[PDB]
């Protein structure tokens, strides 16, 4: 209660971004869910004096049938000032993606209680735009802490600290850390011990003054990274030798020992691609050289909080996909690989929307950020369609590949 | 007097930083400030501007112009310096409905609803920055000073404040009638419905009254203005729609604007006649940007121009939208990167049309320019109608299976059914994913000197079959391809292939159909003609024989 103030950064103005087009059924939701939210009081109408935009859709979260409302702050977030004066700052749990089980709650909706600053509502126009234009878009503003907004978390955050103070000092063990609208809760109890102490937190902040039901479960002792493993075989063809040596060579950029001189050796003269070569013992040596640099860690491998993390992802086909999450070329801080399925064994742009949620929400639990995604698709596919598979609650930045990586070879 | 709502100001500022306009006002004669004197204190009568005091220190210059064909004079306030000085507004006119979105309706009403425009009140606080001045006889007494009480004509603000002070007036009838349509237009409200029409004039009656809490009267003769209606360079009937008439010029030379406006015409008509084409017309005006400049059509252009004539000889007009029926859209291969598209929902019945053309770039083919076309549409249907339609398609279920699954990037087409409708796009070639077994290998290279740009390109086979060709005028990542080229031209129906060349495998691996390079256009003439094809990559310069061997005879 009682705003706190807030500016964006010195030199810009606020989001003038256009609203995307949304289908009828996500239009009859959105106009449901804000008459409501009008009613209570969340949001106020605004008139043209206000030229701002952000964009706005709607998604249906996993594992349920009512449409929540998404409003895409991204462009805001960036514009919207740090916010250094009540708190320096919270560093990141190392601790949380340690725990045997970690649940995502939404708690999004705690926000709603803390009034906006007046002077900033403004920034957080939004449109609900009507089907073929036909009547004038409905336009809104936040007069509340909306969900999504950079600021929110951050000026909710002495409110919350009140909150689970008692859950704290009551589970000393249990880490609990909170990215924009989502809180993660983190424990190595029982499946059925951790269930309750989440329903446990849960009446906590229905206790107070109100999809929080909800529960995402991850387990992020059990993910699993991607090492650089070669072929073991009793008989090589001049391919096998060839893609060998190719896979080696890109090996060398990661890892400095890497030899192929003998291998390479072993192909002397110009042979059928399928005869078959037997390994010299010279060439065996080196391989053997080569696996054992392999099987450890790459050096000089660091996480600076002050730079990006980027997200590399690669089709592999069959529902399988591939990733790694650097921030250096060639100092992978993360790799892995989904050969997953959920739906979408017939839609690529679905595998691939669900991947980058997983892929994000690995960086959250392990650095506190979201990466900037290098997607293979091309962006008219992708701006038509990940809209309709997208359940979180945050979203990511993302860049578009258009030129074929060789290196999809080696990660398969 | 009957008590009137008034309508609620719209706060409004100047830019950040900056302060009002301070023009001078120039002198006018004696006759056009008899005129301004005239229109000024009708409009001060009227409430619209009032007489100010010497302190404001603001100025926007006036004019006063002859309409023509008449003794007539018309005040015209210049705010040119004062928009730049305004806030930006919220723009509702941007997105015009399309009309193939709209619905059928029995009838359509027109209100004029033009004394509520010059009577919207303007921002108290705002109102100084409108200050003007009508210059004196003579100029031998201070001119006549006056601000704008309502909003002025031409300045920035008038159309987003009008638009959505007439928007709150009538949300509250528009709601309260769902059998009912209401869209404003400058001047004039339109009223569709399919009810009775007993009833619809019954409704039209109670907005005039609806109307009236707000003191704005419409006049009681019923419109002159009637279907069909000629707007935004449509036609709108009360049972389907069109574009306003398309006239193609006889000529017998063309000059670039010409061919721009041709080119316009062409793209208009798209949207309801099948079939326009203006990719030749269109390659005409590649560079150029000099006007008066005569450009010779070639026979392709004339042809294209000849289809478009015969498109165009008699008109053609769409229907509206029923959103108790499914949306259909297919879509026919064209010819030189171009598609085209129908939108109906009864067989026959279009409700729109259009067209798709190719990206600019090296190298295409036609399943990713339909994959483009496919996004295009849906992105326009959501748009106009607000779901996906679904899809007749001249390509094979097999065929989009076979592309998606073993294309390198994510891919999605949604819901649709093929139809065997010439031409078909189909996969013209697909790379084995393993190495032939008894397939002759060919180990390629190429190499090029970057001063005297002569090159060599070759190959060495395991069954010593070798071919190394001097060149001129080509370049390493040339060579790379030509060394390819001659792999493929010399060996028998399956081959195997190993090169160093990222650069041909990023080509060949984005799987090309068709290129401005007449060398990648060989090499996929030649991969047509082939059975199998197993394309291998290896590291340049590491010992790999066969491919050491070549790159040697190709350096020098
Ligand atoms: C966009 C629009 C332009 C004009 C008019 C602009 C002008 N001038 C008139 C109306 C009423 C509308 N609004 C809507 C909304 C939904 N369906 C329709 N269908 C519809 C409209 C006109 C005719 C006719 N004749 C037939 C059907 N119109
Ligand atoms: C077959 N073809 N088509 C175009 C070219 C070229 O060099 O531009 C070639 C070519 C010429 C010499 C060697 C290899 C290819
Ligand atoms: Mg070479």
């Amino acid at each position: 209660i009682e705003t706190v103030p807030v500016k964006l950064k010195p030199g810009m103005d606020g989001p003038k971004v256009k609203q995307w087009p949304l289908t009828e059924e996500k239009i009859k939701a959105l106009v449901e869910i804000c008459t409501e939210m009008e009613k209570e009081g969340k949001i106020s109408k605004i008139g043209p004096e206000n030229p701002y935009n952000t964009p706005v859709f709607a998604i249906k979260k996993k594992d349920s049938t009512k449409w929540r409302k998404l409003v895409d702050f991204r462009e805001l977030n960036k514009r919207t000032q740090d916010f250094w004066e009540v708190q320096l700052g919270i560093p990141h749990p190392a601790g949380l993606k340690k725990k045997k089980s970690v649940t995502v709650l939404d708690v999004g909706d705690a926000y709603f209680s803390v009034p906006l600053d007046e002077d900033f509502r403004k920034y957080t126009a939004f449109t609900i735009p009507s089907i073929n234009n036909e009547t004038p878009g409905i336009r809104y503003q936040y007069n509340v802490l909306p969900q999504g907004w950079k600021g929110s978390p951050a000026i909710f955050q002495s409110s919350m600290t009140k909150i689970l103070e008692p859950f704290k000092k009551q589970n000393p063990d249990i880490v609990i850390y909170q990215y924009m609208d989502d809180l993660y809760v983190g424990s190595d109890l029982e499946i059925g011990q951790h269930r309750t102490k989440i329903e446990e937190l849960r009446q906590h902040l229905l206790r107070w003054g109100l999809f929080l039901w909800m529960g995402y479960e991850l387990h992020p002792d059990k993910w699993t990274v991607q090492p650089i493993v070669l072929p073991e075989k009793d008989s090589w063809t001049v391919n096998d030798i060839q893609k060998l040596v190719g896979k080696l060579n890109w090996a060398s950029q990661i890892y400095p020992g890497i030899k192929v001189r003998q291998l390479s050796k072993l192909l002397r003269g110009t042979k059928a691609l399928t005869e078959v070569i037997p390994l010299t013992e010279e060439a065996e040596l080196e391989l053997a050289e080569n696996r054992e640099i392999l099987k450890e860690p790459v050096h000089g491998v660091y996480y600076d909080p002050s730079k990006d993390l980027i997200a590399e992802i690669q089709k592999q086909g069959q529902g399988q996909w591939t990733y790694q999450i650097y921030q250096e070329p060639f100092k992978n801080l993360k790799t892995g690989k989904y050969a997953r399925m959920r739906g979408a064994h017939t839609n690529d742009v679905k595998q691939l929307t669900e991947a980058v949620q997983k892929i994000t929400t690995e960086s959250i639990v392990i650095w506190g950020k979201t990466p900037k995604f290098k997607l293979p698709i091309q962006k008219e596919t992708w701006e038509t369609w990940w809209t309709e598979y997208w359940q979180a609650t945050w979203i990511p930045e993302w860049e578009f590949v258009n030129t074929p990586p060789l290196v999809k070879l080696w990660y398969q | 007097m009957v008590p009137i709502s008034p309508i609620e100001t719209v706060p409004v500022k100047l830019k950040p930083g900056m302060d009002g306009p301070k023009v001078k006002q120039w002198p006018l004669t004696e006759e056009k400030i008899k005129a301004l004197v005239e229109i000024c204190t009708e409009m001060e009568k009227e409430g619209k501007i009032s007489k100010i005091g010497p302190e404001n220190p603001y100025n926007t210059p006036v004019f006063a112009i002859k309409k023509k064909d008449s003794t007539k004079w018309r005040k015209l306030v210049d705010f040119r310096e004062l928009n730049k000085r305004t806030q930006d507004f919220w723009e509702v006119q941007l997105g015009i409905p399309h009309p193939a979105g709209l619905k059928k309706k029995k009838s359509v009403t027109v209100l004029d609803v033009g004394d509520a425009y010059f009577s919207v009140p303007l921002d108290e606080d705002f109102r100084k920055y409108t200050a003007f001045t009508i210059p004196s006889i003579n100029n031998e007494t201070p001119g006549i000073r006056y601000q704008y009480n309502v909003l002025p004509q031409g300045w920035k603000g008038s159309p987003a404040i009008f638009q959505s002070s007439m928007t709150k007036i009538l949300e509250p009838f528009a709601a309260q009638n769902p059998d009912i349509v209401i869209y404003q237009y400058m001047d004039d409200l339109y009223v569709g419905s399919d009810l009775e029409i007993g009833q619809h004039r019954t409704k039209i009656e109670e907005l005039r009254q609806h109307l009236l809490r707000w003191g704005l009267t419409t006049p009681d003769k019923k419109h002159q203005k009637e279907p069909p209606f000629l707007w935004m360079g449509y036609e709108l009937h009360p049972d389907k729609w069109t574009v306003q008439p398309i006239v193609l010029p006889e000529k017998d030379s063309w000059t670039v604007n010409d061919i721009q406006k041709l080119v316009g015409k062409l793209n208009w008509a798209s949207q309801i006649y099948p079939g326009i084409k203006v990719r030749q017309l269109s390659k005409l005006l590649r560079g150029t940007k000099a006007l008066t400049e005569v450009i010779p059509l070639t026979e392709e252009a004339e042809l294209e121009l000849a289809e478009n004539r015969e498109i165009l000889k008699e008109p053609v007009h769409g229907v509206y939208y029923d959103p108790s029926k499914d949306l259909i859209a297919e879509i026919q291969k064209q010819g030189q990167g171009q598609w085209t598209y129908q939108i109906y929902q009864e067989p026959f019945k279009n409700l729109k049309t259009g067209k798709y053309a190719r990206m600019r770039g090296a190298h295409t083919n036609d399943v990713k320019q339909l994959t483009e076309a496919v996004q295009k549409i849906t992105t326009e249907s959501i748009v106009i109608w607000g779901k996906t339609p679904k899809f007749k398609l001249p390509i094979q279920k097999e065929t989009w299976e076979t592309w998606w699954t073993e294309y390198w990037q994510a891919t999605w087409i949604p819901e649709w059914e093929f139809v065997n409708t010439p031409p078909l796009v189909k996969l013209w070639y697909q790379l084995e994913k393993e190495p032939i077994v008894g397939a002759e290998t060919f180990y390629v290279d190429g190499a090029a000197n970057r001063e005297t740009k002569l090159g060599k390109a070759g190959y060495v086979t395991n069954k010593g079959r070798q071919k190394v060709v001097p060149l001129t005028n080509t370049t390493n990542q040339k060579t790379e391809l030509q060394a390819i080229y001659l792999a493929l031209q010399d060996s028998g129906l399956e081959v195997n292939i190993v090169t160093d060349s990222q650069y041909a495998l990023g080509i060949i691996q984005a799987q090309p159909d068709k290129s401005e390079s007449e060398l990648v256009n060989q090499i996929i003439e030649q991969l047509i003609k082939k059975e199998k094809v197993y394309l291998a990559w290896v590291p340049a310069h590491k010992g790999i024989g066969g491919n050491e061997q070549v790159d040697k005879l190709v350096s020098a």
